[PDB]
């Protein structure tokens, strides 16, 4: 199947003064495999999967030399924008970057990203081209021609084919049995009497991982749309996640619904209903 | 731009000596650089930010200053013979990949004595008549004689003007004794751009040596920096 | 720039929730832009000491979000909560814990 | 030391090609400038290139990445004097310092193809008795004689091009502490 | 590996 690698960094400059909060985490597959912070007490990359302990110790090293690196990079893009958007000195502003890749089960680059917010908003990205910039607003035209003009795309391009590809593929060598661990959700159903003759049905799924799971309801073997709620994906605190979803029916019923859960550790999805 | 500071600097061992670069380019980064003998480009200090200052690769003998964005200064409090080197200030926007723009650079020589430090005597000879009539060419020759130290740059004028064609100069100054160093150079025009009275020859030396900051008592020269001209006219002799 | 989000709230405990039983009460802070957020856990309306708070992340739309928790043992009488400031938000928002959320 | 540059110095004849080489040690290096520093000046950038690539051109000068054997070159076609300079090679990985090699010190001379070797005297008119020794015009393959003697100074070949017409040439000068020299002898 | 950014904004 396929795979990714990101890297999502975020500055945040403070009206004191402290230099910016500078934070980069990595994720290979969506799990985040590597965090450094510019706040913890000393700040180095660190690994945040089982698997990255394979790295020696340059590995962390250098990661960390990058890491202060961009956090200056950062620095001092932040001051540029401060002065491109005219704001007041004694602000807080956020700048914020994406990068990585998607790959095939061939390992082709399937597409790179190397992309920047300021304040919430896109403010420059590279275009699937690998060679061009989309720029959302005047600042970032600043930024743009000023790219264009150094060749910036060119060494973008190279990490997102180069290293973003033989890291990620590398990471997944390393990380394999661990990346395929998968915990089951545990599933039930929680009636829950309302007004004017309905009862709210609640289908809990709890202690899975990892988290990407849906959550269906149904009625004489049509799935439902109205009446429904859905609460977003939370962590349990353990490592697990935990979600549900409701629909509202009519009191006698409720027996007539069944929820249906998918889950990638399951054998097959659970079907449950109400089981006073 | 990137300029420093002064161009050469002559100082006693044991004296202080700040170079001083200003750039213009708005870069966060600064660098200062030592070069021995037109090699190597190894790296003393650096800043990534207004205000503070980080120890390079080789900071001994060495502080740094970065009183602002755009200057960026290198201290040497107690100045030794092995500090004798050219010194190239730099800036870029970021750093690592981000192109390095270098100022021209500072010659440096430290001595033991000052009193050692001379301009040279500038002396041009004339072109052969053997020259101009075998091969309807005449060779002008400079040569600056009895300076010291080696901080010397000859340019050659021909009607106020610095030319280039027909110009080869040492690149090296020679050392006719402990304290004392030779530099010749050439210019060769034809015989009938020598033979017009019109045409005027200047071999200019620039001698870098004592400057303002240099006190110097009451009754001899001070050997400061300047320019030492000898010239001729052509002739149709 | 730009643009604000407003935090999105859950209260809810780690593992099923009995009276006099030791639980973990969660706090999830989601969807939020900018990333600077005040997070307090509340019993009774008074702000619970020790409440730990997870690193923060962001999402693919740019937005944060963040875990705090505290362990607590629920009682029939105690009411939790988590109330958050943001300069999204006029003024706190406040959630309770529902045990059946 | 991790970029390592030879030689010190190299001459190529006018017109040849020059070709200039450096190696690495660190195979993770991923950025390989070349600045150029002409006498007096800073260095400048020249050409660079990335280790996803084999080569970068422009104009006269090529930069050459291989990185099986972690040698970098720099190809110079239709040798100019204007190109004689210093040349740093230098690597880095990421967003590291640069590490620059020693350099090489080019230097482009002419070959002199139709060579007339002549001695001459000239006079210093602002002097009693002082005179030096040109020796001019000789061919780019012989050895400028050094002094066997306290007190006399023979310089190196010094290459100059008259750009008015098509006249480059070798030339030397002598001089010595006394008018016990003669210029018919020193220069051979 | 994380990417290291060349020019700044």
């Amino acid at each position: 199947g396929p795979h990714s690698m990101r890297y999502f960094e975020t500055a945040v400059s403070r009206p004191g003064l402290e230099e910016p909060r500078y934070i980069s985490v990595g994720y290979v597959d969506n799990k985040e495999f590597v965090r450094f912070d510019s706040d913890a007490e000393n700040p180095r990359y660190e690994p945040r999967a089982p698997w990255m302990e394979q790295e020696g110790p340059e590995y962390w090293e250098r990661e960390t030399q990058k890491a202060k690196g961009q956090e200056q990079w950062f620095r001092v893009s932040l001051r540029n924008l401060l002065g491109y958007y005219n704001q007041s000195a004694g602000g807080s502003h956020t700048l914020q970057q994406m990068s990585g890749c998607d790959l095939g089960s061939d390992w082709r680059l399937l597409r790179g990203y190397l992309q920047f917010a300021y304040e919430g908003r896109d403010y420059i990205a590279l275009n699937e081209d690998l060679k061009t910039w989309t720029a959302a607003d005047m600042a970032a035209q600043i930024t743009r021609r000023k790219w264009e003009q150094s060749g910036a795309a060119e060494h973008y391009k190279a990490y997102l084919e180069g290293e973003c590809v033989e890291w990620l593929h590398r990471y997944l060598k390393n990380g394999n049995a661990t990346l395929l661990r998968t915990d089951s959700p545990k599933a039930h159903v929680t009636h829950h009497p309302r007004s004017k003759g309905e009862v709210t049905l609640r289908c809990w799924a709890l202690g899975f991982y990892p988290a990407d799971i849906t959550l269906t309801w149904q009625l004489n073997g049509e799935e439902l749309t109205q009446d429904m709620e859905l609460v977003e994906t939370r962590p349990a605190g353990d490592g697990t996640f935990q979600k549900w979803a409701s629909v509202v029916v009519p009191l006698g019923k409720e027996q007539n619904y069944t929820c249906r859960v998918y889950h990638e550790g399951l054998p097959e999805p659970l079907t449950l209903r109400w089981e006073p | 731009a990137v300029t420093q500071s002064p161009r050469s600097k002559v100082a006693v061992t044991g004296g202080k000596v700040t170079l001083s670069c200003h750039q213009t380019n708005n870069h966060d980064y600064m660098y200062w650089y030592r070069q021995d003998t037109g090699h190597g480009l190894r790296l003393i200090h650096y800043s990534y930010v207004a205000d503070s200052t980080e120890k390079g690769d080789i900071p001994d003998g060495y502080k740094a200053s970065r009183p602002s964005q755009e200057n960026f200064s290198l201290i040497l409090e107690l100045a030794s013979l092995s500090q004798t080197a050219v010194y190239f200030c730099a800036s870029s926007d970021a750093g690592g990949r981000n192109t390095l723009y270098f100022g021209a650079g500072t010659r440096l020589s430290v001595l033991e004595d000052l009193r050692n430090v001379t301009p040279p005597k500038v002396s041009l000879f004339e072109p052969s008549k053997a020259e101009i009539a075998n091969k309807q060419k005449a060779t002008l020759v400079c040569l600056a004689r009895g300076f010291f130290p080696d901080h010397v740059e000859l340019s050659w004028w021909v009607n106020g003007k610095e030319v280039h064609s027909g110009v080869c100069t040492d690149p090296q100054a020679y050392k006719e004794s402990n304290y004392s160093y030779s530099l010749s150079s050439r210019l060769r025009v034809s015989a009938t751009f020598w033979h017009n009275p019109r045409n005027h020859f200047r071999c200019q030396v620039q001698f870098h040596g004592l400057s303002e900051e240099d006190k110097w008592p009451e009754g001899s020269p001070k050997p400061v920096t300047q320019n030492i001209s000898a010239e001729a006219w052509g002739r149709a002799d | 720039m730009g643009i604000q989000k407003t935090p999105q709230i859950q209260v809810y405990s780690r593992h099923p929730p009995e009276n006099g039983k030791p639980n973990i009460l969660n706090c999830y802070v989601t969807q939020f832009h900018p990333p600077h957020i005040e997070i307090q856990m509340l019993k009774n309306g008074k702000k619970i000491p020790k409440v730990e708070m997870s690193d923060m992340s962001f999402s693919k739309d740019w937005s944060f979000y963040i875990l705090a928790h505290t362990e607590f043992t629920p009682t029939e009488t105690d009411t939790y909560a988590c109330r958050v400031k943001h300069d999204s938000m006029a003024e706190p928002k406040t959630v309770y814990w529902d045990r059946d959320m | 030391q991790q970029v390592r540059q030879s030689p010190q110095s190299l001459t190529v004849w006018e017109g040849g090609t020059t070709v200039l080489t450096c190696s690495y040690e660190d195979s993770t290096f991923n950025y390989f400038p070349w600045y150029q520093q002409f006498p007096g000046e800073g260095p400048a950038l020249l050409i660079s290139i990335l280790s996803v690539s084999d080569k970068k051109e422009d104009g006269r000068f090529t930069t050459f990445f291989n990185k099986r054997e972690k040698k970098l070159s720099l190809h110079i076609i239709d040798s100019q004097p204007g190109d004689s300079a210093t040349y740093f090679c230098a690597a880095l990985y990421g967003n590291e310092k640069i590490t620059f090699g020693a350099g090489t010190k080019l230097t482009i001379k002419p070959n002199i193809q139709n060579p007339e070797p002549a001695v001459y005297q000239l006079k210093d008119p602002r002097s009693q008795d002082s005179t030096l020794c040109l020796f001019t015009d000789f061919d780019s393959q012989i050895n400028v004689p050094k002094t066997m003697e306290s007190g006399t100074f023979i310089t190196d070949k010094c290459v100059l091009d008259m750009k008015a017409m098509d006249s480059k040439s070798n030339g030397a000068i002598a001089w010595s502490n006394q008018t016990s020299f003669t210029c018919q002898d020193i220069f051979k | 590996k994380a990417p290291a950014n060349f020019a700044t904004m």
